[PDB]
RNA sequence: AUGAAAUGGGAAGAAAUGGGCUACAUUUUCUUAUAAAAGAACAUUACUAUACCCUUUAUGAAACUAAAGGACUAAGGAGGAUUUAGU
């Protein structure tokens, strides 16, 4: 890296330093004051303090860019937050008053709920143990847990389509069915934590 | 292992002189260069010849004067005229020495058809940089 | 005496080519054409095929003035890189250093 | 098409050209014609638009009547005086006839709405195509040029001020022009000298960006429509962030809104 | 003569293996722009050869070389054990 370790990462939060003084903690007070006498990193490109950035949503983007197409990657999520927000207002229209409430038309929030359902709590590590191979249930930390759920969706479409649909459609149609959890990436979860209560008393083996 | 233009260490009772001491990569850190010529400088021509020349000049001082240099020679080229500065130790006779500089400047001036010159500084004794 | 036998070969093929030049710069500007008719041509095409094969300039290499190597040489110096490194890493080339960077 | 609405409101005779882009480049059917072998049709392109032009003006396609015999084939003509849906109909019926009865159509409508019977509007959009450049190759791989094809070389004809009975709307559209910039939307940058010349005296129309009484009332209807979900959008600070990165452009804010 | 010079040759696999290039496509194919956007293409020859072959051009004395077109199509449907690189 080019920044030396005393940098530090910046802080992008347009409410955090407007808000008045005596609203914050004093940890929170510390730290501003102390940030006075140190270097900052420069923000990155995509690091903005526009309201409708999602950090969740943007990391979804950079995992599905190719050679670093991020053009096409933004178009791609642009064209699948479109495609479902156009495929619940189809169904909202057509629906009586009483189903209307239910619908969701909210795009953002039919992506967050969707990678939730499709987390799953424990995973496995392989291991080899005496010259053959064991997988070990193991209980998934907050990032390793986010991780796969978007990277099961990432792979669902990317692979598992027809060939001349495409991932706006075949995305949109993904996040909607796991947001009503019954996709295939749910199924794969599911999968997943029933493998943990097979190996359930193979936990010993676990060294770190 | 880099073995180029490097004096390796022994038992410290080696002497190097200073531009023995200083391996290539302190070229234009802290050793400059032996020749000053403008054929290496950005559309230039003539690197060549200049570069035939310089070993050739390096080879007949030491022959002429075998023994009786100090240290490698430096070379000077202005306009058409070159000059050659070498450090020689004081062991001939001083009319000995105008002798071959008169020899070494005719001769070096009608075989490549340029004024030459000889610039001698005589030193009691090689010098010594460090022990290594 | 020339460093070796490849080199004096060399030597010769530079110094005829020299000497036919403008013959085969004559002979071929007959040829590299499409006014003249193709019958001046064809015989044009013998006349520069009966010149000795030393004439041609195809046939000179360039080696190293002071090793004959072949291969590996700077077109600049006329040197191999092993007898450029030894003049570059003494601080005999005036204005050539390594590059650190 | 605020001006084709007014004036197919009005009992006018809409001669609406969709996209003139679209018959310079990417036909896969390129015929000869038999009127002039020089000119190519193309039965795909002309036979879409004679099918659009039939719905829009069904009910004057009975009234107007043609005013001379018009030899389809050896088998087949229309005798003067039959209405000028029987040469619609036969285009549609008979794909080879289809790039010649639109040049009937237009030749008909030209002559007779001087006679009073109906006002014409001639729309054109993306009219610069028509005095440009094509991507279309014949069969030596030569490129095509706008006045070999039957359908470009009939609208230019159209598109002149030697008639009177109607009006000429035109329009310009870099999107879809071959051979042109990005950048390119001043009408001699993109109709060039031979379409200039062509079309002048003319009266250019700009078209500007949303002002700022026109930007809140698209952002009120997609508000009005529950387009823009986001929770943030509603708010002082993401209209005012919409107003930037869209810059009041119409085509940036619909897109922008439409993955809010 | 184990020295010097001239002329003509220094072949062949397709067999194993190392590295690389390209493709197997839809986050793709072609066209204009320029990587924005649009119009077409999208499985039997669609994607797809920098092979063979056929023309033209460049260098040269010599094309056996390279490039650019033209046809012609083959195989290829994301690669077992295993393994390389990147903070
Ligand atoms: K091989
Ligand atoms: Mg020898
Ligand atoms: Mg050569
Ligand atoms: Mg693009
Ligand atoms: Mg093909
Ligand atoms: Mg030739």
């Amino acid at each position: 890296s080019r920044y030396a370790p005393e940098f530090r990462e910046p802080l992008i939060d347009k409410e955090y330093y407007r808000k008045p003084v005596a609203e914050l903690t004093e940890e929170e007070k510390y730290d501003q004051e102390l940030k006075k006498t140190q270097f900052i990193k420069a923000a990155a490109a995509t690091e903005t303090s526009s309201v409708f950035a999602d950090p969740v949503i943007s990391k979804f983007t950079n995992m599905m860019m190719k050679g670093g197409n991020k053009v096409l990657a933004r178009s791609l999520m642009a064209q699948t937050l479109e495609a479902v927000k156009r495929k619940q207002f189809e169904k909202y229209r057509a629906a009586s008053a009483e189903e209307q409430a239910t619908i969701e038309r909210n795009p953002y929030r039919i992506f967050h709920e969707a990678l939730k359902n499709c987390e799953p709590v424990i995973g496995l590590v392989p291991i080899l143990k005496g010259g053959h191979f064991y997988q070990v249930p193991v209980p998934l930390a907050d990032r390793r847990r986010r991780f796969l759920a978007m990277k099961w969706m990432i792979t669902e479409c990317r692979e598992n389509k027809p060939r001349r649909t495409l991932m706006p459609e075949k995305l949109s149609h993904e996040l909607l069915e796991a947001f009503h959890n019954r996709g295939p990436v749910i199924k794969r979860k599911h999968n997943m934590h029933k493998m943990a209560e097979a190996n359930r008393a193979l936990a010993h083996y676990r060294w770190w | 292992k880099n073995r180029a233009a490097r004096v390796r260490v022994a038992k410290g009772n080696k002497p190097v002189s200073y531009e023995e001491a200083h391996a290539p990569h302190y070229i234009a850190h802290r050793k400059g260069w032996l020749s000053l010529h403008t054929g290496n400088l950005d559309g230039e021509d003539h690197a060549a010849e200049r570069t035939l020349e310089d070993v050739f000049l390096r080879k007949f001082m030491m022959g002429t004067f075998p023994g009786c240099l100090a240290d490698q020679i430096v070379l000077k080229r202005r306009a058409n005229q070159v000059d050659i500065c070498a450090l020689v130790l004081r062991q001939l006779p001083a009319h000995k020495f105008y002798f071959l500089v008169g020899y070494s400047e005719t001769l070096l001036s009608h075989f490549y058809k340029c004024p030459v010159r000889l610039h001698l500084q005589t030193v009691p004794s090689k010098v010594v940089y460090k022990y290594i | 005496y020339y460093v070796d036998w490849r080199m004096l070969r060399d030597l010769k093929r530079r110094k005829m080519a020299y000497e036919y030049a403008d013959e085969r710069l004559r002979i071929n500007s007959l040829r590299k054409n499409t006014i003249l008719p193709k019958d001046l041509q064809e015989m044009a095409g013998d006349e520069i095929a009966a010149l000795p094969r030393d004439s041609c300039p195809v046939r000179i290499r360039n080696r190293c003035v002071m090793t004959s190597r072949p291969r590996g040489v700077k077109r600049r110096w006329r040197l191999s890189r092993i007898v450029f490194r030894h003049l570059a890493d003494h601080g005999l080339l005036s204005g050539v250093q390594r590059a650190i960077w | 098409c605020h001006a084709v609405h007014f004036c197919a409101r009005h009992d006018w005779l809409i001669l609406h050209i969709p996209d003139a882009h679209l018959w310079v480049k990417n036909c896969r059917e390129l015929l000869q014609s038999t009127h002039n072998k020089q000119r190519f049709d193309q039965p795909l392109e002309a036979s879409t638009w004679l099918k659009n032009f039939k719905t829009t003006n069904e009910r004057f396609l009975s009234q107007i009547k043609v005013q001379e015999k018009y030899v389809w084939n050896k088998r087949e003509s229309t005798e003067k005086g039959s209405p000028l849906g029987e040469v619609v109909e036969q285009g549609l019926t008979r794909v080879r006839n289809a790039t010649d009865a639109v040049g009937v159509v237009l030749k008909e409508l030209k002559a007779q709405s001087a006679l009073g019977l109906f006002h014409l509007l001639v729309a054109v959009d993306g009219v610069n195509a028509l005095w440009g450049r094509t991507t279309l190759k014949k069969e030596d791989r030569t490129l095509i040029a706008p006045e070999e094809l039957s359908l470009v070389h009939n609208l230019r004809k159209m598109v002149k001020n030697d008639w009177h009975g109607g009006a000429i709307v035109l329009s310009l559209s870099q999107t879809g022009s071959l051979f042109k910039s990005r950048t390119a939307y001043l009408p001699h940058e993109l109709l060039g000298k031979e379409g200039f010349n062509a079309l002048e005296p003319f009266l250019p129309i700009l078209i500007p960006n949303y002002n700022p009484k026109e930007f809140e009332s698209s952002f009120q209807y997609y508000l009005e429509n529950n387009w823009l979900q986001h929770e943030k959008a509603s708010t002082e600070e993401g209209r005012k962030e919409l107003r930037f990165l869209s810059n009041c452009n119409p085509e940036q804010l619909e897109r922008l809104c439409a993955s809010l």
